[PDB]
């Protein structure tokens, strides 16, 4: 609401953003942070097991 | 979920020709390209080898909440229609007068991932909002299952005990024996027999009784006064779950979907719902429920309540004729008058009809509708509104089955428009008000697993009589149900009998209502201590699974949607702009 | 314990996937790394070798690389950490 | 957007890059070069015969003469079918 | 309907953003002046309405109604055309009241209308003007429902609504049960050539009549004949009478698209049954037999109306001729030696119709495609080829062909030679998808087309057509569909009544020469002055037998079905009977649509929106909370980057998927990019 | 009734109503 | 138990139609069987139909022939209800040419040997002083229903019309049991069945294909021990 | 003329005596015509024995308490009821079980005549209490299908045989479905798929083929009408 309002007192600041809400993720297209964009899911690092390895 | 073929060869155009490629059936993509415009005879089967086991996406705008996008495993339908299926109406909101659905498609190994695991048809079927259950059966297949599991008294093949010449000619040695006497023209389905069951777990009152520890019914006999149809509706049931023995109306088969959803894995919860509308559909047709106007029964004292009510109203109208009262009293008299005569012809109504009538047993089982349509259909209609919101005090006197006339037609069509235009306007609030609160809380996502706070609210949880009996409140399973206990439960300064950090579901309410203790202090939201976004023990048990909530889910967005929902229902400063 | 048989897209069930993962969020990305992997073995096979391990399970006549993967994990054949 | 990319004739070109390297990969390796000088598959410089006998050390006429055994070694149906189905 | 149609909107009107709430509601002065019932349900309700059946429209621009008027109790026939202000000064009687066959009422106290649109008990000394007939406030399209007083209003509105977006089928029946009102609407509706003067005649054929009048002169009718409408539906005109006959004035001589020997008639006459059955007709879901589908009982034409144009370029001027560049010779054997195809040839979906090429000019050429054109020795072929190609999803044979051109001097646009139109129609079938309707509002899709032995017979062997569900019934409140059904059987197996102790009591006011009727024979119940309750059950108990003395249907209305799947009786009776339903215009074939990739737009790199494109469906805003509710990250991902915008990834997507690998990770979308550069052109350091 | 080559489509009326239906399009 | 099996008498009403009843039976059954036998009878019995027709004049299925008083697919529908019975199951052809006025009826086509046309008062067209009709039919076997198979499916001409076909004997057939079962346990069935054909082939005919019908497929649960 | 795609039918074994058929693909309609039939068949058509009425001893008229034992009358009623046996002899014959003492009375405590066998001697079917003495008089016979109670109607031995009803019917429960295999290549085909349990008397194979015979062979009848009529052959096996 009043893009024009909004976006002249930001510039005069020099607010910085940082990318943490869920709707700012949309529109730059990164990836959201929640459900599967957070950090503890999206770096599982996967391995077959090492007994199951040498069974093949 | 059903495809028309016609279009899922256009969606899965380049796996079908990367397939049509590899096996030698062109030479290069290009060809394979004209092979499939041409429609050669070779891409059906390429079609649904590249089809089998690749979920795609269903979608029916306007969503609403978080089950309008549902996945479904897709498989080839004659046609050029989308085969639905008929559990997921409620969910989506979809009837079959038209509406239209879109497919997309998720393409990479993640979308397909979490297509198959998180966005199921069979993963979804409680509500995120309440819990209570979307998959339950509805307007066919409950009226299908309450006409199975009714008991008439006196049917054919009853089992009378009266022993004098002959024995009592009611049991049977086997639910296959009395299905046998059952094909034969005997055994009635609703008839009440004696059977000698070996594969149904008996209720706990005959369990402690023959057994006592445990009765495991895979091997166990026991003997069981039912009907025939309890017992083939009670063997859709798991075998663990005991036997039931009731009469399945429809707020009975909700607690009993509920109980299945509470104790049970989710895959015998989606095994026992399809059971339940194939059952309910086999036989909601050999129910007889159809519709004639020999069926829409008149009360037959009607014409003499209309005129005492009359006569009540000439004595009012006279008396403001004589000018003993303004205009807005003789309308208040009137208004009084003819909402009294509009309830006795309706109490006559109810009192008139039989039980099988099949208007009143879609109605009595929960299937749709309500009372006062049948009262609009047979009987009397009553007021009818003004454009403004005033009453007109003529009123109208006639029923749909009678014929109303002309006057009383265009006295109806007032509150018809009123009534279409207020739901346009309705929509579009709702829609702006979703918009508002999901702007305003999409921030709020859980982040820890336990804050480790002390502070919580407290909870009324059912306060006493003034006998001193602890009646139940009315407002617990939205209030105090799903929440992790703050600080610990102590009754009398004796035991403590629910410790803290637990679940508050079912049996430990029960429980801390039968030590008697009522107020309990709670964690909440309110009371969480994390700075970005709460944690997980705050915010207690998630809806739409059961169990614990995850550390990444957006509870806001879920909590928006399940506020800014239901608004389109909310018919009225008492409103939506409340 | 025994319920009945599953078919098509719900074999393995999710009710005993969950019991090998913390949350559904891991076990989906669990899942799409081990079929992105499998993926990576198959279209290296023409070349010459690498270190992209798998499959363990045996597969289908032609079966997803996300389904073998899915009951790879139901087999307690692969190990995960978190981040 | 009618001047955009079709996004099938893309990956079909790369396709034939690929057809068209082992096609010419069947024959030696002296063809295959002097074909690739000759039309500028390697860089998009098209030379002349004269810079064919000049980087192997020949007439431009015998340049000629295996330009044209070359084009007639092409001319085959056994060859020369998978080139054909993309056109 | 779509004249005499009375709106508030367009200029000089308020907007429909602007539209006050209590200027949508009926007020009570719209009795005999606009209809209530008939507006359109979206957004515009109220704002839209139609005249009513008796209405007038005053010099002034005022709307009048006619009144009897009536003096001294004693009912005239002096007819006045009242206002609305005029109507306010005096009291007005009711329609249907007893009128003692002499001018006067049987009742003083009478149902009367007040000044300020109130109802009262008025004496009947004091009435000086009454209604002319009932249906005086309804509309033209809302007076064709039979027993629209047992109906509700939103139901009455929705099949009055419903009733004009029925399709012409090929055989045309008319209703066994209507109202009065299909005569006239007919025959004012000028789609029916009516005989302008009284004369006999002389030659019938199928293209024209030409009568002879009783002096001399002779007048022939051309008729029209497979002419597309404005919806691409088929404007038919068959005669209806024979060599010899003889004819007068205003007397039907053609009928037209929907018409039956003089008379409305938009669907067909079908046996039906309320049984619900198997879930197929679950929520208002139908199924139908398989006689529908063989003997073309729902089947219509559609005609459709394609065009091109050869305009003149900078480089020289496009051609229409067959030499297309660049393909084969199997499917050029369709069209002509001009170009365009010939008359009766079928097409399928994406054959040559007009064949068209134009200059395109030099440009340079790739070293593959310059080897490939020097291995198989083909030329350069400098001209494009833009043909008229038939577009996805449609078929059949092609009737007309017209072609303007710029050497036979006619009028067109700047640059343009030659203009040519194809006209391709095909016989669109019955199928599961489309959507039936009957006159009360209860629509509903086509669940399932049973074969014709599992659809439940009836007692002596005929199947039912149609199967309809119990439950959409009685919450709608719109049993008018059940006295329509059982009307519907009393007429088509015909009745008797036995008048040999006197006529039976409930008959008492029946008029006369209805005590009997052969099968099939035709009725009308009017709006609001139709059958009655007892009429309708006395005559429902007497309804002489088929073929053997056997009463297939019982004295409530129901009949002891068989099912034709099992094999059983099924256990109580079900109500049967023979409705009139209609074909609508939401057909599949305008609705099924997909899309893998197709044409991107120009300005947004977005993929382009329409069923008359290719066209993606918009994955909008409440969709994205859905997927973030969800927690699916990586699908909202890829739906907002690779699907929409990512214009260097589409092409690698496309590339993974057919070489099988893995799909690659998404970029940045174009609309933030574009975002970005119009904040630094808007002078904004955006870093 | 009132036009030439009509139908017989016999009629439930009570009502003997006086005026016909006016000139459809004369709007 | 009882030792008896059953019967099949035959009992004629018309000319096309019969009656079949059966009798005794086991109590439960009788409707199974006539269900079983009306499923088959009422689609799967052989028969001949006209497949495709092409007028002279005519090159396509929405035009009008000069003189007639209906138009082309007003004879499509009229044709459509032919009953015609073919021998061999190779496409023959029968015509059909008529001059000057007159009502243009079924009788009026030639038909070739081995086929014959069983109504001949069937009206098809009428035509006046200046009409002329002239037209080719194409009759061949087959049974059930099939819709009209395309032109570009085969290799014809333009003037080619397909029609819709329906290859089915049967009419109209209905059944009803006569359950005695007293309280002696000498308990039967007695089925009546009744069959009623389009002329074309008889009912006892119409009977013995789907009874063969039946023998073939039944047999499959038999012999795979 | 020729069915253009020849059905199969294959045999699935559950436990021991429950198997199930699938027969596929078929004809559009042609599941429903013969599953029924099929159904109706194999209950009410393969012949097999059963008790038909009993008599206790020491009972007179009150049909509830019978000294000495432990179980009630209705108990030993439907125990009986619930017993296989198998004869060979179309005409009424009688057996004895004889037991004093106290003990548990078994299904193999009961002595056979010529003829007939007993298919579970590990059956339980009374306890005796102590120095209890049961004799009960059995009649078995044979016939088809579920029938009731038979009154007593030859009311001379009424006072100590009561009856009962008989379960002549070897299989026991039959249900079946359809289904909609390749919807696309073969246009919408049917695969019937059977289930029969039946009890220790025979195999479900051997009642499946029994009633296939009874079915043929009534068919028969409708066949020998016009035996020279075209209907649709399958082919060879
Ligand atoms: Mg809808
Ligand atoms: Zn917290």
């Amino acid at each position: 609401q009043e893009t024009t309002r909004v976006l002249t007192d930001a510039a005069i600041n020099c607010r910085s953003d940082k990318l943490n809400g869920l709707k700012e993720n949309v529109i730059i297209g990164k990836l959201i942070p929640a459900g599967t964009g957070i950090n503890r899911y999206r770096n599982i690092a996967v391995q077959p097991t090492e007994e199951a390895r040498a069974a093949a | 979920c059903g495809l028309p073929k016609l279009m899922a060869l256009e969606l899965f155009k380049p796996f079908v020709m990367k397939r049509l490629v590899d096996l030698n059936h062109a030479q290069n993509i290009k060809s394979a390209k004209r092979m499939v415009e041409r429609q050669r005879p070779q891409v059906w089967d390429v079609l649904e080898e590249v089809i089998a086991e690749h979920p795609v996406l269903l979608n029916r705008a306007p969503t609403l909440h978080r089950l309008g996008i549902q996945a479904f495993e897709p498989m080839l339908v004659e046609g050029k229609a989308i085969q639905l299926h008929p559990l997921v109406c409620e969910a989506f909101n979809a009837d079959f007068d038209g509406d239209q659905m879109a497919v997309h498609l998720p393409l990479s190994a993640e979308a397909q991932a979490e297509a198959r695991i998180l966005m199921l048809s069979s993963n979804n079927i409680l509500s995120p909002a309440s819990g209570r259950p979307l998959a339950m059966p509805r307007l066919d297949m409950v009226t299908g299952l309450y006409y199975l599991t009714t008991e008439v008294p006196g049917d054919t093949g009853e089992y009378q005990p009266a022993s004098g010449d002959h024995p009592e000619t009611g049991v049977y040695s086997s639910p296959a024996e009395a299905i046998m006497a059952a094909d034969r023209g005997v055994l009635s389905v609703r008839a009440k027999i004696k059977v000698r069951l070996t594969q149904l777990r008996p209720p706990v009152e005959i369990e402690a009784e023959l057994f006592g520890h445990s009765g495991w019914q895979p091997g166990d006999a026991w003997m069981a006064e039912t009907t025939l149809g309890r017992v083939m509706f009670n063997e859709l049931l798991p075998l663990g779950y005991p036997f039931v023995n009731k009469q399945m109306h429809k707020k009975v088969q909700a607690a009993i979907i509920n109980d299945l959803a509470e104790r049970y894995p989710m895959i015998v919860v989606a095994q026992t719902v399809d059971k339940l509308k194939d059952a309910g559909f086999y036989w909601a047709t050999r129910s007889g429920v159809t519709v004639s106007m020999a069926d829409v029964l008149v009360p037959p004292r009607k014409k003499e309540i209309l005129d005492h009510y009359e006569e009540r109203a000439d004595k009012v109208e006279k008396q403001f004729q004589r000018g003993a009262l303004n205009h807005d009293e003789r309308n208040e008299a009137l208004v009084e008058i003819w909402k009294e005569a509009t309830d006795e012809v309706g109490q006559a109504l109810r009192e008139h009809y039989p039980d099988d009538n099949p208007i009143i047993t879609i109605v009595d089982s929960g299937a749709t509708g309500n009372f006062t349509q049948t009262r609009t259909l047979a009987g009397m209609k009553g007021l009818v509104t003004n454009p403004k919101g005033e009453f007109i005090p003529r009123p109208v006197k006639s029923s749909f089955r009678e014929g109303l006339t002309v006057l009383e037609y265009f006295i109806n069509t007032h509150g018809a428009r009123k009534g279409l235009a207020d739901t346009a306007l309705r929509t579009a609030d709702s829609g702006y008000l979703t918009r508002r609160l999901v702007d305003v809380s999409q921030d709020v996502i859980v982040r820890e697993h336990d804050c480790q706070t002390e502070r919580g609210i407290v909870v009324e949880l059912a306060e006493r009589a003034p006998d001193g009996t602890l009646i139940r409140d009315p407002y617990i399973e939205t209030s105090a149900y799903a929440r992790t206990l703050g600080t610990d439960a102590v009754d009398e300064a004796g035991n403590v009998i629910v410790e803290r950090g637990q679940d508050l579901g079912d049996p430990e309410i029960d429980a801390l209502l039968a030590a008697g203790i009522t107020q309990v202090k709670v964690r909440s939201v309110l009371t969480c201590a994390t700075s970005t976004g709460v944690c997980a023990t705050c915010y207690g048990r998630s809806m739409a699974t059961g169990k614990l909530v995850d550390i990444g889910e957006a509870v806001g967005i879920v909590a928006a949607q399940s506020i800014g929902e239901p608004g389109t229902q909310l018919t009225m400063t008492g409103g939506l702009p409340r | 314990g025994g319920y009945d048989t599953p078919l098509g897209i719900t074999n393995p069930p999710i009710d005993e996937l969950l019991d090998r993962v913390s949350s559904k969020y891991a076990l989906v990305i669990y899942a799409a790394k081990r079929a992105r992997q499998i993926n990576d073995y198959y279209n290296q096979l023409g070349e010459g070798i690498l270190e992209y391990v798998g499959p363990l399970v045996e597969p289908g006549l032609q079966e997803k690389p996300l389904s073998i993967a899915l009951r790879e994990i139901h087999a307690d054949l692969l190990e995960h950490t978190e981040g | 957007d009618s001047e955009a990319v079709v996004a099938v004739d893309a990956v079909s070109f790369t396709l034939l890059q690929d057809q068209l390297q082992s096609v010419l990969d069947t024959l030696s390796e002296r063809e295959a070069g002097v074909v690739r000088l000759r039309f500028g598959l390697t860089d998009g410089q098209p030379r002349t015969l004269d810079e064919i006998g000049q980087v192997y050390g020949v007439t431009r006429e015998r340049i000629r003469q295996i330009e044209s055994k070359t084009m007639s070694k092409l001319r085959h149906p056994s060859r020369s079918q998978v080139l054909r189905d993309y056109l | 309907t779509h004249k005499r149609r009375l709106s508030a909107l367009g200029p000089g009107g308020l907007s429909r953003e602007r539209a006050g709430l209590e200027v949508r509601d009926v007020h009570p002065s719209h009795y005999g002046r606009m209809c209530p019932i008939e507006t359109p349900e979206g957004p515009n309700i109220g704002l839209i309405g139609s005249l009513s059946v008796y209405a007038r429209v005053n010099p002034f621009g005022f709307i009048e109604t006619p009144y009897r008027k009536v003096v001294d109790g004693v009912v005239s026939d002096e007819i006045v055309y009242l206002t609305a202000d005029e109507e306010d000064r005096h009291v007005v009687a009711q329609a249907n009241s007893p009128i003692d066959a002499d001018g006067r009422f049987v009742e003083p106290r009478v149902l009367v209308r007040r000044k300020a649109g109130e109802v009262e008990y008025v004496p009947s000394s004091e009435v000086d003007y009454m209604d002319v007939s009932p249906r005086q406030m309804v509309s033209v399209a809302t007076a064709m429902i039979p027993f629209l007083e047992h109906d509700d209003a939103n139901r009455a509105l929705m099949g009055a609504n419903m009733q004009r977006q029925a399709v012409p089928l090929v055989r045309s029946e008319a209703p066994l049960v209507g109202t009065g009102m299909e005569l006239r609407a007919a025959i004012d509706a000028g789609d029916v050539v009516v005989a302008e003067e009284s004369g006999v005649i002389e030659e019938v054929s199928a293209d024209y009549i030409t009568v002879m009048h009783d002096n001399g002169t002779r007048r022939t009718y051309r008729m029209r004949k497979f002419a597309r409408s404005n919806h691409g539906t088929c404007a038919n005109q068959c005669p209806i009478v024979d060599a010899g006959d003889r004819v007068e004035a205003g007397q039907v001589i053609a009928d037209g698209p929907c018409t039956d020997d003089g008379e409305m008639a938009l669907g067909k006459n079908l046996l039906v049954a309320i049984m619900p059955w198997e879930g197929h007709n679950y929520e208002d879901a139908i199924i139908l037999s398989n006689r529908l589908v063989e003997e073309d009982v729902l089947t219509s034409i559609h005609i459709e109306e394609h065009e091109i144009d050869a305009r003149d370029t900078k480089l020289g001027a496009e051609e229409i001729t067959r030499d297309i560049p660049n393909i084969s010779d199997e499917v050029l054997a369709d069209l002509d030696e001009r170009g365009i195809v010939r008359i009766g040839a079928e097409v399928r979906d994406g054959d040559i119709l007009v064949g068209k090429v134009t200059p395109k000019g030099e440009t340079e050429l790739t070293p593959e495609e310059r080897l490939l054109r020097a291995i198989f020795g083909e030329k350069a072929r400098e001209v494009r080829d833009t043909s008229l190609k038939v577009p996805h999803g449609e078929s059949g044979k092609v009737i007309g062909i017209r072609v303007f051109s710029r050497e036979d001097e006619d009028e067109l646009p700047a640059g343009v030679n030659e203009l040519v139109r194809v006209y391709v129609a095909q016989k669109r079938k019955i199928s599961d998808g489309d959507k039936l309707a009957g006159r009360h509002g209860n629509k509903g899709v086509i669940g399932k087309i049973l074969p014709v032995e599992d659809m439940p017979f009836l007692a002596d062997g005929t199947p039912v057509d149609i199967i309809l569900n119990t439950h959409g019934v009685p919450r709608r409140m719109n049993i008018g569909q059940i006295l329509e059904t059982h009307l519907g059987w009393c007429a088509h197996s015909g009745w008797k009544v036995d008048a040999a102790k006197g006529v039976p009591d409930w008959a008492a006011r029946l008029p006369d020469e209805l005590l009997e009727a052969q099968p099939n024979a035709i009725v009308s119940t009017p709006v609001f002055d139709g059958a009655q309750e007892a009429e309708l059950q006395g005559l429902l108990s007497c309804t002489l037998p088929n073929r053997d003395g056997d009463v297939l249907v019982d004295a409530d209305g129901k009949a002891m079905l068989f099912d034709g799947r099992s094999g059983e009786p099924f256990p109580y009776p079900v109500t049967v009977g023979y409705m009139y339903i209609m074909k609508l215009h939401h057909l599949v074939d305008d609705k099924i649509h997909a899309r893998s990739t197709g044409p991107y737009s120009m300005i947004t790199q977005q993929p382009l929106g329409g069923k008359a494109q290719f066209g993606g469906q918009r994955f909008g805003e409440m969709e994205c909370w859905a997927m973030q509710a969800y927690g699916a990250a990586y699908t909202l991902q890829e739906l907002l980057t690779i699907k929409s915008d990512d214009t260097v990834g589409r092409v690698k997507v496309y590339e993974a998927i057919v070489k099988g690998e893995n799909i690659p990770e998404p970029g940045i979308p174009e609309s933030f990019k574009v975002l970005l550069k119009e904040l630094q052109s808007l002078c904004l350091n955006v870093e | 009734n009132s036009v030439p080559g009509a139908p017989n489509r016999v009629s439930f009326a009570k009502l003997r109503e006086p005026l016909e239906v006016p000139g459809l399009l004369d709007v | 138990l009882i030792s008896q099996r059953p019967t099949l008498s035959e009992d004629v009403l018309t000319d096309n139609r019969s009656q079949f009843v059966i009798e005794p039976l086991e109590p439960g059954f009788g409707y199974t069987l006539g269900n079983s036998l009306r499923r088959t009878l009422l689609s799967s019995i052989p028969g001949a139909a006209v497949t495709s027709i092409r007028i002279d004049g005519v090159l396509h299925e929405f035009t009008t022939v000069p003189g007639v008083k209906e138009d082309v697919t007003e004879i499509i529908l009229n044709l459509k209800s032919l009953v015609v019975s073919s021998e061999e199951d190779e496409p023959v052809t029968m015509y059909l040419r008529k001059q000057g006025p007159g009502e243009v009826t079924a009788g009026d086509i030639v038909p070739p040997a081995g086929v014959t046309v069983h109504n001949p008062g069937m009206h098809i067209a009428t035509l006046n002083d200046k009409g002329k009709l002239e037209v080719e039919l194409v009759v061949e076997r087959g049974r059930g229903y099939v819709p009209a198979v395309q032109n570009r499916a085969s290799g014809a001409e333009i003037g080619r019309i397909p029609v819709d076909s329906i290859y089915s004997p049967v009419l109209k057939v209905t059944y009803k049991v006569d359950a005695t079962r007293v309280e002696q346990r000498t308990d039967f069935d007695k089925l009546i069945l009744d069959v009623e054909t389009k002329n074309s082939i008889s009912p006892r005919d119409a009977l013995a294909s789907a009874g063969k019908t039946l023998v073939e497929l039944f047999g499959l649960a038999r012999e795979l021990n």
